[PDB]
RNA sequence: AUGUAUAAAAAUAGAGGUAGGCUACUCUCCUGUAUCGUAGAAGAUGGGCGAUGGUUGAUGAAACGGAAGUGUUUUAUUGACUUGUCCAUGAAAUUCCAUGAAUCCAUUGCAUACGACUUUA
RNA sequence: CUGCCGAAGUUUCCGGAUAGCAGAAACUCAGAUCAGUUUUAUGUGUAAAAUGAGAGUUUCUAGUGGGCCAUUUUUGGUAAGCAGAACUGGCGAUGCGGGAUGAACCGAACGUGAGGUUAAGGUGCCGGAAUGUACGCUC
């Protein structure tokens, strides 16, 4: 993170990000 | 609760109050000392004249509770020298009087009279 | 007194090994001196030699060896894959072996 | 290419990570280093972003007992031995041992001194970094997180250099009179063929 | 091990060499042939010395069927020290001739720090 | 660009030296040492010219040339001829008192808007404080260094600002008035 | 690498058009089958000629006549963006025509994140007059007096002296 | 500055199989290429990338584009050959040439040699 | 461990000199693939020739080193070795790799749930 | 205890009979027929060359009759989600390399070992492997 949040995403997040592109 | 400056609340691991900080030395002044050691005895009350320009008790007289300590005249022992590192302070070596009263020996032991006195 | 030392040293790097998987049989060896894979096939088929010592006095010795042969090079820094009769103990992972010039070709 | 029994790595002019990474295989290598002028280290990046850096290492910290949570070390020294460390298995014995086979000092202390003090190239801030980017340096990034001990470093190096300059002028005097006397006896030139 | 020798002819798989025995000590003795760095060292004469009478067999050691027995005084027999300092009699000529030959077979090759084998040539 | 130049006379200073980008610049009036690490700039020193020369700068670097020229040329003026800075005293009901102490190295001012707090501002190296005969209630800055004379200046008038009150109305202050040089 | 093409085909010969007419390209690719593809690709894009009714007639190499000269070449392409619609010009000196499509394309790829596919050679020509030189790089390098400073100089770990990184 | 990317600059190749060897900028191409050219035989003209290359000191004067026969007619004119040898930076380099291709006899012959100079070690008092 | 051999500093869009009067000179850099050291039954026995040096062991020292000085020198000896240049003997059958105090028991109350702590003896 | 063979994962009709997948027994078939395949021809369907494989039936007897995920088409869409089909896949019976960790992502499918070489992914250090090469962008 170093900034304020962390740049890696939860797994069930990263697919629905997937989803969300597709859609 | 009170301040959180003051925890962990623990014994104090000494019976005297050891000093952690002196002040700021200076080349400019003569050599003199900073620091002393009394015992306390007791306190009484006094009453003392107040010269406190602007108070509203301006040249009255106050009666005001004041510790006595009794601080008989100290005897130096030795001298300890102390050279600055990149770690802090360190006693580079330290050097002691000849002859030692048994009042200052008697620290040395736990039992100066079972000792064989063979301090120094 | 720097009449000796007819061998190369080298260190014994770790096994051959995956992300997860160790191979204990094989073991990477760096020879020191040596910088590619060009420069280690000079020392290919050499004679590597783990140097330890023991507390008992077999054959009136405090110190025993094992053998080894140098036999591919591993990488493209010089280091070497090598294979001793017993596989070199997990311990010695950066300890030093020494590396013979013999059987030589030059 | 070459080891030493103990490296001495004088750290001026490197860089935290190059020098820790290059550090760090060494001690797995089976090798002992000393990094010295721990305090002359530098990162990149400017000296605000760094600081940040560092305050934002500070966070760090549970509710529960501070003294359980993340111990924050100020010195330039524990700064590079951090770096270095999670570059190691420090959770095997094989970790544990490279880690002691590490020193890292600021200045140069008396043993170190008096012991040639090699460099590594990879490391080195003049050849990594694009000349006009922004660097810091881990002494005056300490000194302004916490520590407490700049200008006596200062102090003593200033001493380290002037004793080891007159050292260097006896040895240069001394190197003067034997480059006179080496070409000075004819062998020298008799068979310089060889390139010597 | 780090002797410098002269090598006298090649056998079926070993090179029965010998340096001047009165230089460095060493015999005539069959070596493997792996376990020798040929240096480029200028060559000397060894057709003058009879080589022929070097065999498998002579070399060879006897049956098995103490210590203080055998040793090179009663087990080294005379003929062999016969052949021995005629082999060191035609080979010193040519090392005399040319210069430091005998020099540089006294002394012991070794490996010095930051020598590496791989770029020395020999 | 490959090339991005800028060219400099000298006047008849003495030393313009940049070695190890430290500019030691000697003239009549003094010497003035300034520290130009921040900046990769060649300076290269050709007889009665200097050459600012930057190659294959962006041009976040490329401005440092002229700024780098600039206070080379200002520091150049100041052994030359030297920074004066001439400011007007400003008091409505009030008289200001300024007295100057160590040659007028430190000046303390008092009896400001009717405060009695005694505003003490001490000046950078390189500059000293004088009071005008020619000009009443007059403060005159002189001395080498521009950007100590004028930071100083700028220190003066900002310890002596007006808080809390209507600035249309209320004007009692020390500001700049004139800025040149000694001749 | 990529190496220059000449590549000509044509449609296969019917009752229709019995002598179909003979197309001819200049296309850089790194083999005779990325080149001949792209070139049926291009036949497909522009003239409306299947690959399948077609076949080509003739495939050769380029050399570069003047390998050891110095030249500046100008170069138009199509690139393809989120719109998927752009036209530039640009121009390289170098000493072959090769190196200048392998600048060209390292370029496009670094700055707009081009790809092969994306990108299609529009033309390639040879600028040798300074007077039709346009962008100021290659100007400053035609001039007679170049002459600058060699920027970015730059195992055996452990240098026992600090590196001279200058002259 | 010393050393300068222009046309008649002599360079030393570092990087290539032509390590070790002498050339002059016949051309300059752009920042990251140059074009040279050497009067021995086995250099031929080529582009090189500057990374190859470092400058050396010797500068002698060529006009551009010269062709590879006319470059060595100004090289053999002003005799740039043994004027780089002529430098100290040469005699080290080819006495690196010389020890490297040493064999073990001549080593050996090293160290008797050093041995001897090393012998008198005589200082005035 | 197998030579466990190497101490200027700073800069890198620059330094170091030499030779000069902070300024005029020219040279060097461009890594250590360098320098030091290296022949001798792990290193035998003598003889010359030529240095008049080098390497040390044991004493006796005085000067220096405080950042972790635990080491730097100068030496006054003494005992060795010397390969600096030449000689003469010896090796081997290992006849083809293996290497004085403290505590308890007592005492105190400045302390205390129990230990601990402060005393005394 | 070891070895071999090895599914269905759901139609079609009223809990089932059926079919399908897996086996057994007994038959005939090699100038013969097949095929999760492609061409050719006639108008997507029909018919006859390529390639592969020995190809067929009859009896009878086990287990299965779920779902999940994803692609594409399409039906509406809706604050935005999504909802409805079809489609063949992947899982389901299945470990392994990689994706830091993982039912669904990239490779790969399994007797016990030696050697060699790769896939996917990687080569600063943890970590096996270039602090490689060349050209740019970015503070």
């Amino acid at each position: 993170s170093l900034k304020k949040k962390s740049k890696r995403r939860t797994t069930r997040l990263r697919s629905r990000i997937e989803k969300k592109a597709a859609e | 609760h009170g301040s959180l400056g003051f925890l962990p609340r623990k014994r104090a691991s000494r019976q005297r109050g050891k000093v952690k900080a002196f002040p700021k030395d200076d080349a400019s002044k003569p050599v003199h000392l900073t620091a002393f050691l009394g015992y306390k005895a007791g306190m009484t009350h006094i009453v003392r004249d107040l010269d406190r320009p602007g108070s509203k008790m301006h040249k009255r007289e106050i009666l005001e509770a004041v510790t006595v300590i009794e601080t008989p005249p100290m005897v130096v022992v030795g001298v300890v020298g102390y050279v600055e590192t990149p770690r802090g302070l360190r006693s580079l070596t330290t050097v002691w009087a000849e002859h030692l009263s048994e009042e200052v020996k008697r620290r040395f032991y736990k039992n100066w009279f079972k000792s064989k006195k063979k301090a120094f | 007194a720097q009449g000796h030392r007819l061998y190369v040293k080298a260190k014994h790097l770790s096994f051959q090994r995956s992300k997860h998987v160790i191979h204990p049989g094989t073991s990477i060896v760096k020879i020191e001196g040596c910088d590619s894979k060009e420069e280690a096939q000079f020392y290919l088929g050499k004679r590597v030699c783990y140097v330890y010592k023991s507390s008992k006095a077999v054959r009136g010795s405090k110190i025993r060896v094992i053998w080894g042969t140098i036999a591919r090079p591993h990488g493209n820094s010089g280091a070497v894959r090598a294979r001793f009769v017993h596989n070199l103990p997990a311990k010695t992972f950066g300890s030093s072996l020494r590396v013979m010039l013999y059987p030589s070709n030059i | 290419s070459e080891f030493q029994k103990v490296v001495v790595i004088d750290a001026k002019g490197h860089l935290l990570g190059r020098l820790a990474s290059v550090v760090a295989k060494q001690l797995l290598g089976g090798q002992k280093v000393v990094v010295v002028r721990c305090e002359e280290l530098n990162i990149s990046g400017h000296f605000f972003r760094n600081k940040l850096k560092y305050l934002a290492y500070l966070r760090k910290a549970c509710r529960y007992n501070p003294s359980r949570g993340a111990f924050h070390f100020r010195a330039p020294s524990r700064i590079f031995q951090k770096a270095v460390r999670g570059m190691l298995p420090h959770k095997t014995a094989r970790g544990q041992a490279a880690l002691e086979h590490l020193q890292a000092v600021e200045g140069i202390p008396p043993p170190f001194d008096k012991q040639k003090r090699v460099v590594v190239p990879a490391a080195l801030r003049v050849l990594r970094l694009k000349p006009g980017r922004k660097y810091c340096t881990v002494g005056r990034l300490s000194s302004e997180v916490g520590w407490k001990y700049n200008d006596i470093v200062a102090k003593l190096e200033e001493r380290r250099k002037v004793k080891s300059a007159a050292f260097y002028q006896a040895k240069l005097a001394k190197q003067k009179k034997i480059a006179s006397a080496k070409e000075a006896s004819p062998v020298n030139q008799k068979l310089s063929q060889f390139g010597y | 091990r780090g002797k410098r020798v002269v090598v006298l002819s090649q056998l079926e798989d070993t090179l029965v060499v010998t340096g001047p025995y009165k230089v460095n000590g060493v015999p005539i003795r069959r070596v493997n042939h792996r376990y020798v760095i040929a240096t480029s060292a200028p060559k000397i004469d060894v057709s003058g010395v009879s080589v022929e009478k070097f065999t498998k067999a002579y070399f060879a050691k006897q049956k098995r069927s103490f210590f203080a027995e055998n040793a090179p005084k009663n087990a080294l027999p005379a003929e062999r020290i016969a052949d021995q300092k005629a082999v060191d009699a035609k080979l010193l000529p040519a090392i005399k001739a040319i210069p430091n030959m005998k020099e540089y077979l006294a002394a012991s090759f070794a490996l010095s720090n930051g020598d590496r084998p791989h770029l020395m040539k020999f | 660009d490959i090339y991005k130049d800028e060219t400099l006379t000298i006047p008849k200073g003495v030393t313009v030296d940049i070695k190890a980008r430290n500019v030691t610049v000697t003239g009549p009036r003094g010497t003035l040492k300034q520290n130009l690490r921040h900046v990769d700039i060649e300076m290269k020193k050709q007889g009665n010219t200097i050459k600012f020369i930057v190659w294959h700068g962006s041009r976040k670097h490329n401005a440092c040339i002229r700024s780098v020229y600039s206070i080379i040329n200002n520091m150049i003026i100041g052994v030359t001829q030297g920074f004066r800075y001439k400011m007007r005293l400003v008091y409505a009901h009030f008289p200001i008192n300024i007295n100057l102490t160590e040659n007028g190295t430190v000046v303390e001012i008092r009896n400001f808007l009717g405060e009695r707090i005694t505003r003490v501002i001490k000046c950078l190296p390189g500059v000293t404080v004088s009071i005008s005969s020619a000009v009443k209630d007059e403060i005159i800055l002189e001395g080498n260094s521009l950007e100590n004379v004028s930071q100083s200046a700028a220190n003066i008038k900002q310890i002596c600002n007006v808080r809390n009150k209507d600035i249309r109305k209320f004007l009692d202050g020390i500001y700049v008035s004139e800025r040149g040089n000694i001749e | 690498a990529l190496k220059e093409y000449q590549v000509v085909g044509r449609k296969v010969p019917t009752e229709h058009e019995p002598v179909p007419k003979l197309f001819r390209m200049r296309l850089f690719a790194p083999n005779e089958s990325v080149a001949k593809s792209r070139y049926w690709y291009f036949l497909k894009m522009i003239n409306k000629v299947k690959k399948a009714t077609g076949e080509i007639v003739a495939i050769n190499e380029i050399s570069e006549p003047k390998p050891l000269k110095a030249k500046v070449f100008g170069i138009w392409i199509r690139y393809d963006s989120r719109s998927g619609t752009h036209n530039m010009y640009k121009e390289f000196r170098d000493t072959t025509r090769v190196g200048a499509v392998e600048a060209m394309y390292a370029d496009m790829a670094a700055r707009h994140r081009a790809r092969f596919r994306s990108i299609r050679i529009l033309k390639v020509v040879e600028v040798e007059k300074k007077e039709d030189v346009r962008r100021n790089y290659v100007k400053q390098l035609l001039n007679p007096h170049l002459k600058f400073p060699l920027p970015h100089r730059r195992k055996k770990v452990f240098a026992p002296h600090r590196p001279s990184t200058f002259y | 500055f010393k050393r300068y990317v222009e046309v008649g600059r002599v360079v030393l190749v570092t990087k290539g199989e032509y390590t070790g060897k002498l050339a002059v900028i016949v051309d300059i191409v752009d920042h990251k290429r140059a074009l040279i050219d050497s009067p021995c035989s086995e250099f031929p003209r080529q582009v090189i990338r500057y990374g190859s290359v470092v400058l050396t000191h010797i500068v002698m004067k060529l006009p551009r584009g010269a062709r590879s026969g006319i470059v060595a007619k100004k090289w053999k004119a002003q005799d740039v050959c043994n004027k780089w040898a002529s430098s100290a930076w040469a005699k080290k380099l080819e006495a690196k040439k010389v020890r490297s291709q040493l064999n073990d006899f001549d080593r050996f012959a090293v160290m008797r040699l050093k041995k001897q100079r090393r012998e008198q070690v005589n200082v005035a008092v």
